[PDB]
């Protein structure tokens, strides 16, 4: 029905700034109370600032005051988020909801990621299965991808083909800027010198398809 | 205008639970609940303090008024183990609670180490991270020491966890120790300890570079 069409995601410097778009494609507008939340990793939504058309003006929560500036064009159903004087902490998820309280239907969400670092694919490392990465008739290999920017970047063994038992771990951001993570799949030890192994890193922020071989 | 909610919770399958979001100054009955779960968007499932979304199973409901309110769940099921956050919609500004990740309780499971040296083509990069994973285990606090040439280390290394699996519901995590190539050359022992719920004694994993 009623639909939220956000931005793409956004990649500014540690101090530039940024607009955001969310359209809202299903019936009314001007009474449906769009809202601002943002959310950082692995953290809680925050409510930025929200607004109402028909009314024009908008309040922003107090941290958020005086770097922060929604907006709304009714005239395209469509609400615009400002943020000024950009930070590291300033990097998220960005969602913009509607209520038209409650707050009912949301946004796909945008991610804004703000560092002083630049695009770049990753490095990809065979986590090499030997003595020490082993335990009954267990082993397990894996892929250490690292040194990217921003997020995220894929990774499917044997191009989709094994499945079981493959942990692929949240990324981890780096002092360096760049963020890295890894993909540990425990298999048969005995499997070892009969099956290939094989994972499939990929960086489309930096069209890239890196494919390494782990081995012992 | 703030509001106060505790982060996590452990139960069962079937279990009943209340989720308490506290108030500082009175907002009546303008609290909401979402519930969300990762990689998705938030889902409205209470509103008005006590009145269920549309699409919301009877096991679901809300109470409560003044400063502190409650969401009670009924019977617990596999799906409703997602994060709820609260949410004060009667200031001039909306603001959330913390939020509650409800996650599935179960026997613990001692986890099983892995101390995967670096590689060839890092060191020859110019620097060299050292792997030392954990998997399947829980619950999900497993401490990680990391020790070099038998020193404590404290910086070097990072540490990840993957989210809870949905059939066993157990946790990996993932220690990864990274150096400068000299620095690394310039050490023997390379272990990490791991004190664990699981582990009645702290098991240790190790590689002295350069063999």
């Amino acid at each position: 029905q009623v639909q939220l069409l956000q931005s793409g995601a956004e990649v500014k410097k540690p101090g530039s700034s940024v607009k955001v778009s969310c359209k809202a494609s299903g019936g009314t507008f001007s009474s449906y109370a769009i809202s601002w939340v943002r959310q950082a990793p692995g953290q809680g939504l925050e409510w930025m600032g929200g607004i109402i058309p028909v009314f024009g003006s908008a309040n922003y929560a107090q941290k958020f005051q005086g770097r922060v500036t929604i907006t709304a064009d009714e005239a395209t159903s469509t609400t615009y988020m400002e943020l000024s004087s950009l930070r590291s902490e300033d990097t998220a998820v960005y969602f913009c909801a509607k209520g038209g309280h409650g707050m009912d239907v949301w946004g796909q969400g945008t991610t804004v990621t703000v560092a002083s670092a630049s695009t770049k694919g990753p490095s990809v490392f065979p986590l090499a299965p030997s003595s020490k990465s082993t335990s009954g008739g267990t082993a397990a290999l894996g892929c250490l991808v690292k040194d990217y920017f921003p997020e995220p970047v894929t990774v499917s063994w044997n191009s989709g083909a094994l499945t079981s038992g493959v942990h692929t771990f949240p990324a981890v951001l780096q002092s360096s800027g760049l963020y890295s993570l890894s993909s540990v799949v425990t298999v048969p030890s005995s499997s070892l010198g009969t099956q290939t192994y094989i994972c499939n890193v990929n960086h489309k922020p930096s069209n890239t398809k890196v494919d390494k071989k782990v081995e012992p | 205008i703030q509001m106060t909610q505790s982060p996590s919770l452990s139960a069962s399958v079937g279990d009943r639970v209340t989720i308490t979001c506290r108030a500082s100054q009175s907002i009546s009955s303008y609290l909401n609940w979402y519930q969300q779960k990762p990689g998705k968007v938030p889902k409205l499932l209470i509103y008005a303090a006590s009145s269920l979304q549309s699409g919301v199973p009877s096991r679901f409901s809300g109470s409560g008024s003044g400063t502190d309110f409650t969401l009670t769940i009924s019977s617990l099921q596999p799906e409703d183990f997602a994060t709820y956050y609260c949410q004060q919609s009667y200031s001039t500004s909306h603001t959330f609670g913390q939020g509650t990740k409800l996650e599935i309780k179960r026997t613990v499971a001692a986890p099983s180490v892995f101390i995967f040296p670096p590689s060839d083509e890092q060191l020859k990069s110019g620097t060299a991270s050292v792997v030392c994973l954990l998997n399947n285990f829980y619950p999900r606090e497993a401490k990680v020491q990391w020790k070099v040439d038998n020193a404590l280390q404290s910086g070097n290394s990072q540490e990840s966890v993957t989210e809870q699996d949905s059939k066993d519901s157990t946790y990996s995590l993932s220690s990864t120790l990274t150096l400068s190539k000299a620095d690394y050359e310039k050490h023997k022992v390379y272990a990490c300890e791991v004190t664990h719920q699981g582990l009645s004694s702290p098991v240790t994993k190790s590689f002295n570079r350069g063999e």
